[PDB]
């Protein structure tokens, strides 16, 4: 019925802005106001302000305001909001949501992704991580694929990508002084297993175009 | 602007059992007060208007109650899908205000961390910088304190540290500790080791490497 | 629930019925020569009127609540409820000075006390809805106790205007004059049964929806079939009898 | 600054001095013999109980505007003017009906139609503050524009009346008894000093100030001034040659 349906996920600089719009169907969109609402990553919720489509009436909050600006189209039912001026603070999920009476924030959009930084598209850095000394009893071996010095998020790492599914752990990115992401993507096999079966991470990086497939073994070819 | 203070930040509990949300407003919002659900990756789900009011859909399972400055979420029997953040939100006056998020966990045993070291790869030391990899697979709680040790000295603001989610199989965490250093830095030191504590261990675990047995 | 499509019927055949009895009230203005109850004919009027304002209204309730229907309630509830009971009490004082024996008053007279008498609603709704719309938060952030108690307060002079019309209606039974008691008669009956009605729908409102766990579910079907009910009691036991016995005369 | 230390102590000079007035009048009260002149005996003394009421008020308006404060100006203030001007408009009602030759009111008439006059003003007084304290942003967030757009707009009616009692007094002037206009011309001099009052006033609160480019700090004493000016004006326009009438017997 009632649907929210954003714009998607936008990479930017720290001196520009940016335009997130918010497709409203399955109500009558001139009747209800709509809260903006981002989250950074790993916090909490931040309300932003509101606007009436009514009368283009906006609220904005203390903090946001001289670059947050809240616009209605009611012939397509979107509403906009542009925030100038970005900074690496900036980089969140935003959502719209509506209000109706009698309640709170009871429909929300999916949520579009801003990611403010300086640095430019990169490709990954695949490496090998291989033990120094396996097969000293303990057959709970460990393999991984480093993944380093990418932009932007995401990579999907696949360990032979049809086979390696027990015990494949994919570690969240973390941002780095660089600028750049790094992850890491380590499988856990027998010790008997490795040295007759080979190992490969499919490297998946979208916005890049890379695939690497690099081959994990201790030491060797 | 009005502080909505959650508590605790976190707690863990098991499936079956009954567990409550403390939410504390630093001024009256009379009865203004919802409650949202959000799981990681997805948008806020609409729990509680009016501090005692279930929205349509909504499972029995939670309710709110409390005014005042004094409100409570309270959820009955646990299941698979109510594991996500809560978040108590005051509609009383503008701005909007969220609580900081209770993150809730599956509890279980105990369980202690294996412990693996990753050396650099010869093609990242060709690049120019070397990267040491400590890995703690299927271990429980979430806090385990990782030294680096590098000839028995201490070092700090080098590592950088990532922890999955709970595993949807036997509700486990993992670590992975990632030091880096220079290629001259790392053509220095000749013991490389990382060391754990978990209050699953005995003693603090520790293993090592050097440079010319890889 | 079926509420939104019987209602929306029963409010679509009175919007109905109350056109084609103004049309035979409208007829009868051409035909009526008594000097005594020709006056409260633009009264009758008025009241068919406002009869119809409250069929209208009703699909404001039978409509989801909304940020711009909300105004609509506020305002033209009591309004059109008040004009109703206005126009009631004009024609159960004019009652009250005929059964006594004096002259009747004129037709202005009585549409100044039908008129007049409803201003007082009309300043409380447009300050209420001015105030709320500009100076407050648009009913956005209300909850539905405190949307409940604004609209059951809201109507507290209308209540008076009822108490008031029951009164005077009930005044009419003593005199030396009995052809003019029944009129008198119809506007008590009408009058009761719109009070038990206002009664049973304010209880359950404030009271009997919490009560059932039904809140804020049951809040406007209440208030629509209320609407809708009474409504039918003005068409039904003051109009269609006033409308008889003024036929055969 | 310099309106310290002037206003207080002219307000606290009319309290003595309406005080003294107020014993002067119950003193007359019960040493007159006519009929007639005694039935604005009453009503008077309530006028003289609205202008102390005005002068106490007076010390609300040179505290600022805190938040004990605003309810009691935005409600007192109109109050007590519309019970003044509705005093004025009673007796002059009851002027305007003696003169001409017929009797006079009862003295609970008159006193019926001054709380009358200004229950209306109550009422609307009584639902601006409760919706701005409950259903709305309190006056301490509001901006001056606004609120001094809310205050000249809360006393339409009180203007209203103002405009009645102007004209109703200046229809006393025709007429062929000599002994009772001259307390319609002291109601009219009254009323349009009065008039001459509030639109200075009004034109300097909403359009003065923000043309000198001083606002808000010549709202407060804009007002206070006004009132005291006001309420000096009706004791020595109105009360103080009543008195010197009456005494005369
Ligand atoms: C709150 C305010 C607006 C209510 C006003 C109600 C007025 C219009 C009603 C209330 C009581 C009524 C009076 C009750 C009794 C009589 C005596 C009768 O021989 C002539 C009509 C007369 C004089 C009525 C005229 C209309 C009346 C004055
Ligand atoms: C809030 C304001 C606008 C309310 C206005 C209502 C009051 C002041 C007025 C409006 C119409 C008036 C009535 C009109 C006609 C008559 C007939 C007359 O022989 C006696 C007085 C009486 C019965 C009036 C009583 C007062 C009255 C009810
Ligand atoms: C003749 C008699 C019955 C008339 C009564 C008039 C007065 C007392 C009534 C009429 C309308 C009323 C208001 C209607 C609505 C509200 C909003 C509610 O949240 C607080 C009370 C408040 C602000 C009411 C206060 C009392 C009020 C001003
Ligand atoms: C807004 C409402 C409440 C205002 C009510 C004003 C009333 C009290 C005023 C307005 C006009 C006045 C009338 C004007 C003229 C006359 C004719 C005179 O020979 C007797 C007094 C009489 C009949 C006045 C009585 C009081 C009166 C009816
Ligand atoms: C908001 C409500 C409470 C306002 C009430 C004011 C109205 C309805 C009432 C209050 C006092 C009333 C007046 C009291 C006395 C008389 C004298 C009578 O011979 C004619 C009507 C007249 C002149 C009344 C007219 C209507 C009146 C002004
Ligand atoms: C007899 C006549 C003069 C009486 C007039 C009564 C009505 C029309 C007046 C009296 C008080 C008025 C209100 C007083 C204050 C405000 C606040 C302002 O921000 C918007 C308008 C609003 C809400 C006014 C709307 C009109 C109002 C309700």
């Amino acid at each position: 019925q009632v649907q929210l349906v954003q714009s998607g996920a936008e990479v930017k600089k720290p001196g520009a802005s940016v335009k997130v719009s918010c497709k409203a169907s399955g109500y009558s969109f001139t009747g209800y106001t709509m809260n903006w609402v981002r989250q950074a990553p790993g916090q909490g919720l931040e309300w932003m302000g509101l606007i009436n489509p009514y009368n283009s009436d906006t609220n904005y909050a203390q903090k946001l305001q001289g670059r947050v600006t809240m616009t209605t189209d009611t012939s397509t039912s979107t509403a906009y909001m542009e925030l100038r001026s970005l900074r690496s603070d900036d980089t969140a999920v935003y959502y719209c949501a509506r209000v109706a009476l009698r309640v709170a924030l009871d429909y929300w959009g999916q949520g579009t992704l801003v990611t403010v930084s300086s640095a430019s598209t990169k490709g990954p850095s695949v490496f090998p991580l291989a033990p120094c000394s396996r097969s000293t009893s303990e057959s709970t071996a460990a393999l991984g694929c480093l993944v380093k010095d990418y932009f932007p998020e995401p990579v999907t790492v696949s360990w032979n990508s049809g086979a390696l599914t027990s015990g494949v752990h994919t570690f969240p990115a973390v941002l780095q002084s660089s600028g750049l992401y790094s992850l890491s993507s380590v499988v856990t096999v027998p010790s008997s297993s490795l040295g007759t079966k080979t190992y490969t991470c499919n490297v998946d990086h979208k916005p890049s175009n890379t695939k690497v497939d690099k081959r994990v073994e201790s030491k060797y070819g | 602007d009005i502080q909505m203070t959650q508590s605790p930040s976190s707690l863990s509990a098991s499936v079956g059992d009954r567990v409550t949300i403390t939410c504390k407003a630093s001024q009256n919002v009379a009865t203004h007060v919802g409650w949202y659900q959000q799981k990681p990756g997805k948008a806020p789900k609409r729990l509680i208007y009016s501090a005692s009011y279930r929205y349509s859909g909504v499972p029995s399972r939670f309710s709110g109650s409390g005014s005042g400055t004094e409100f409570t979420l309270t959820i009955s029997n646990l299941q698979p899908e109510d594991f996500a953040t809560y978040y108590c939100q005051q509609y009383n006056r503008y701005p909007y205000t969220f609580g900081q998020g209770t993150k809730l966990e599956i509890k279980r045993t105990v369980a202690a961390p294996s412990v693996f070291i990753f050396p650099p790869s010869d093609e990242q030391l060709k690049s120019g910088t070397a990267s040491v990899v400590c890995l703690l697979n299927n271990f429980y709680p979430r806090e385990a304190k990782v030294q680096w040790k590098v000839d028995n000295a201490l070092q700090s603001g080098n590592s950088q540290e990532s922890v999955t989610e709970q595993d949807s199989k036997d509700s486990t965490y993992s670590l992975s500790s990632t030091l880096t250093l220079s290629k001259a830095d790392y053509e220095k030191h000749k013991v490389y080791a990382c060391e754990v504590t978990h209050q699953g261990l005995s003693s603090p675990v520790t293993k090592s490497f050097n440079r010319g047995e890889c | 629930g079926p509420w939104g499509i019987i209602l929306e019927s029963l409010a679509i055949l009175g919007i109905v019925v109350t056109i084609l009895l103004l049309l035979a009230f409208l007829f009868l203005m051409r035909k009526i020569q008594d000097c005594s109850q020709w006056n409260v004919l633009p009264t009758q009027l008025l009241f068919l009127l406002s009869v119809l304002g409250l069929f209208g209204l009703a699909f404001a309730f039978i409509i989801e609540l909304n940020q711009q229907t909300a105004p609509v309630r506020y305002f033209l509830f009591g309004v059109l409820f008040a004009l109703c009971f206005s126009c009631l009490l004009a024609h159960a004082s004019n009652l009250v000075k005929l059964v006594r024996g004096c002259v009747s008053f004129s037709w202005t007279t009585i549409l100044c006390i039908a008129i007049g008498c409803s201003l007082l609603q009309i300043i409380i709704a447009t300050e209420y809805v001015t105030l709320i719309m500009t100076r407050g938060m648009m009913f956005v952030n209300m909850t539905p106790c405190q949307l409940n108690v604004d609209f059951v307060v809201l109507l507290v002079y209308v209540l008076f205007l009822m108490a008031l019309t029951f009164f005077v209606s009930k005044a009419t039974f003593c005199g030396p004059c009995e052809n003019w008691k029944q009129h008198g008669r119809l506007i008590f009956i009408t009058v009761l049964f719109s009070i038990i009605i206002w009664v049973v729908w304010i209880s359950m409102l404030l009271r009997g929806n919490p009560q059932f766990q039904r809140q804020p579910q049951w809040d406007d079907p209440v208030v629509c079939i209320a609407l809708v009910t009474n409504a039918w009691v003005f068409l039904l036991l003051y109009i269609v009898p006033e409308l008889c016995i003024l036929y055969r005369s």
